[PDB]
């Protein structure tokens, strides 16, 4: 389901310091991802009121953000397709959320696109009868974007594969940065498991320093672990469904891709 | 017996906006029959007492005894003696309340810095230092608003006094608020509110914006030659 | 099809060029030679000794560099210069990098 | 009889390379009979002190410990507590000092923040501070210099580490340094050094004057020559 040709004519990795609205109210332990962290989505002032005086410029403005954002993270993760894929899926639902006013970013872009998509649509939709908040506006138009950053997509390196979002924007955001974190934190648990396996478990030089290093990566993944771990707890209650599954049971189950066993995450975080 | 009745901080007296007396017993088994009350100067008694509980883990009455009088009153030297009746002890516990005139009286110099330009060219935070320099009473608080509307208290950090080298009698402090990036490049304007004893209106506001620390002049001068 | 001539890493000149194609015609096609320049505007005559002044003079000799101090940074080479760092009475001369995420050990 | 044990500092680790441990003892009168010997995990004594500090103005007394342990031995994380058996305490006591296990290891973001413009308008003083954020684990020590030699400790003061409130796990200090205002008039290369654990050379140097942070005026010079190429 590749996009038409004339529509795409027309369209650090340090997890703590980000900016969390109310971070000691609500959100306590929450990290967010270097991908949205670099996010290439930085809506003002001067190019809302630069885009507000003809029609169609302000969504043609967010597919542009949205095609540049793709090819960034194409450009980035260039050697693996399955990561690139589920960078794009996470940044399209995080671009998303952000739309629909969802994002817990302190970033004054988050509060205030969804103030700038409601003057927008009332300003030029009073009789077009299409809807006009946010909500409802992503709801219809969620196929439009996806179709504008699969074209920003595709021009990185012209790509034939093609994916649909397959249900990800009406996760939370915080369920999305939690499955990121645990996808990596999973890949790089599998790769320095193998080669303490291959060094250390049959030199000692070798050993040594590849203890040192897993006990620093360690160290800093069992605090933002725990971190992780009481945000979810403080955020479960609300949905049934994640209500009775503890957070590695829940990576290890319903995350399909996050690749998570017994062994590669609960038998080294959880103990 | 353990009455530590530490007088309340310059920050707590305008943090609530009010002058809450502490008189507090430690390390003492709870007991009934106490009568505490204050007693001031020309012997004036007027008090309010709450937050009263029996059982504690350490065994340690509470006897928090928090009463709202005016801050003239402290101004004046009343001297507020706390008077705690226990029953081991038939004489009341005095335990005075005052401000220990004699000190110096330096108003703070409230400078606030920009951010640094390599840390917003990483474009990850923010961080606006607030640096509060020479006061002698070492009694400062620090609150940020932003359009005139405070924050919230855990986005800002303040550091508690400590002296400084060169001038020993004058304290000096410091305070972040750490905001985004972009926030920054939005054009906000952050002030930076300094309470103290020594300044004449006991507050002191600065305000930083993006144009405090722009390059005024630029001299670029394109030269170009053919020759060598 | 731009063809990048020279290109000084420590000094970003990037000298490239291109043949613009017009319509077919005997030949008026502008031949053109690209350069991107990035100055500093913070670097000192010794990128690693923090002790000389702020450079004003910016020297771009474009034969010099097509075929000695620079102005701006490497990403894969290291700048280490020598710095004194004092605990007590005595002092040990120890090592430090002027750019960080440059080329720290892997 | 109350004891006070200060950990040994990374700076101490890596400029000493030989970590010293002491503990002293305020509120002890001066009796000379102090034998500390330090004492590793296990029940067995290692190494006993070498100096001790005698004079007070205050005429008392401190029993001042020194031990010489490897340094792996050190990062390992055992306890260390040093067995005081002087004659003046009445009853043997114990203080519990190591290693916390759990703590991060996060590259701090030195940043050099120049002095602001209002304090160089009132003309008596100019004070430089750094900017050195998100470092774990919460140890930190910084220097200041003027154009390579090192200036002397009472010229400037390092702050308390706190956490950070964005990030518990992370660390921020600060450190001003206090100089006067025609220092700062045709100013002279003024750095912040600072040693710790996560820098990639375990040192880094940031460094400011009048011209470079947040200048005045940006004086350039551009000149281009044989344009024309070879
Ligand atoms: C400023 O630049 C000069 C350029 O010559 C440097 O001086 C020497 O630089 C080489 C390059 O690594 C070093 O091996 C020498 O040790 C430097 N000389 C001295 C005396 O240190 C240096 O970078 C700066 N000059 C000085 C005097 O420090
Ligand atoms: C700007 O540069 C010119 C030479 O290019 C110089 O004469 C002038 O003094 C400079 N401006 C200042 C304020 O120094
Ligand atoms: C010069 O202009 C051409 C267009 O004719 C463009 O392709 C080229 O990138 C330009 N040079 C630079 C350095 O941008
Ligand atoms: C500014 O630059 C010009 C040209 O390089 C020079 O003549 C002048 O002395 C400089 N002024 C200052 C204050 O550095």
């Amino acid at each position: 389901k590749c996009p038409t040709e004339e529509i795409c004519k027309d369209f650090r990795n340090n997890w703590l310091g980000s900016s969390v609205k109310n971070f000691s109210s609500d959100n306590k332990g929450v990290l967010v991802p270097p991908r949205r962290q670099s996010l290439c989505l930085r809506i003002t002032l001067q190019d809302f009121r630069t885009k507000k005086k003809k029609e169609g410029d302000f969504e043609k403005f967010i597919y542009s953000y949205a095609s540049s954002e793709a090819r960034k993270l194409r450009t980035i993760h260039n050697n693996n397709l399955e990561k690139a894929h589920q960078a794009i899926r996470y940044s399209f639902a995080d671009i998303g959320n952000i739309i629909r006013g969802d994002d817990m970013m302190d970033t004054p872009t988050s509060k205030e696109t969804i103030t700038y998509l409601e003057k927008v649509l009332k300003i030029y939709n009073e009789n077009n009868d299409k809807p006009k908040d946010a909500k409802k506006w992503w709801t219809e138009n969620r196929h439009h974007v996806w179709e504008a950053m699969m074209c920003g997509y595709q021009s990185a390196q012209k790509d034939n594969q093609c994916t649909g979002y397959g249900n990800i924007d009406d996760i939370p955001q915080f369920l999305r940065w939690f499955r990121e974190w645990g996808t990596y934190v999973c890949e790089e648990s599998e790769k320095n498991m193998n080669t303490l396996k291959a060094v250390c478990f049959p030199e000692n030089e070798m050993c040594s320093s590849t203890l040192k290093k897993y006990e620093e990566w360690y160290n800093k993944r069992k605090t933002e672990w725990t971190e992780q771990s009481i945000k979810y707890n403080n955020d479960k209650i609300n949905y049934t469904d994640i209500k009775t599954l503890s957070p590695s049971e829940y990576l290890i189950e319903k995350c399909p891709e996050c690749k998570c066993t017994k062994k590669n995450l609960q038998d080294v975080f959880e103990l | 017996i353990r009455v530590f009745a530490i007088p309340p901080s310059f920050a707590s007296i305008f943090l609530t906006k009010s002058t809450k007396l502490t008189c507090l017993v430690t390390d003492l088994t709870t007991y009934d029959s106490v009568t505490i009350s204050w007693t001031r100067q020309n012997g004036e008694a007027v008090k309010t007492h709450t937050n009263i509980s029996e059982s504690h883990p350490n065994a340690t009455f509470s006897a928090v005894g928090e009463a709202s009088i005016c801050e003239d009153d402290w101004n004046s030297g009343e001297r507020f003696t706390c008077t705690v009746t226990h029953t081991d002890l038939p004489s009341p516990l005095k335990q005075t309340i005052s401000r220990p005139k004699g000190v110096a009286l330096h108003r703070p110099d409230v400078y606030l810095l920009p951010p640094a330009r390599e840390q917003l060219n990483l474009r990850e935070s923010a961080t606006i230092t607030c640096l509060v320099t020479g006061f002698s009473p070492a009694d400062v608080f620090v609150q940020w608003m932003q359009r005139g509307q405070p924050l919230s208290p855990e986005k800002y950090v303040t550091s508690a006094p400590m002296p400084e080298p060169q001038a020993p009698g004058r304290y000096f402090a410091h305070s972040i608020l750490t905001v985004s990036e972009e926030e920054w490049n939005t054009g906000e304007t952050y002030t930076c509110v300094v309470a103290h004893e020594a300044l004449p209106n006991r507050v002191t506001e600065r305000t930083v914006d993006k144009s405090t620390g722009k390059p005024t002049l630029y001299n670029v001068s394109l030269v170009m030659s053919d020759t060598a | 099809e731009r063809i990048v001539l020279v290109d000084n890493k420590c000094k970003c000149a990037r000298i490239t060029s291109r043949i613009i194609r017009s319509s077919e015609d005997p030949n008026e096609d502008i031949v053109e030679r690209n350069i991107r320049i990035i100055v500093p505007l913070n670097n000192r005559e010794n990128i690693s000794d923090p002790t000389s002044p702020l450079r004003t003079r910016f020297v771009y000799h474009l034969s010099d560099l097509c075929k000695e101090t620079c102005y701006t940074y490497d990403r894969n080479k290291c700048y280490t210069a020598v710095v004194p760092l004092v605990y007590g009475g005595e002092t040990k001369m120890v090592e430090t990098a002027l750019t960080p995420d440059a080329c720290y050990p892997d």
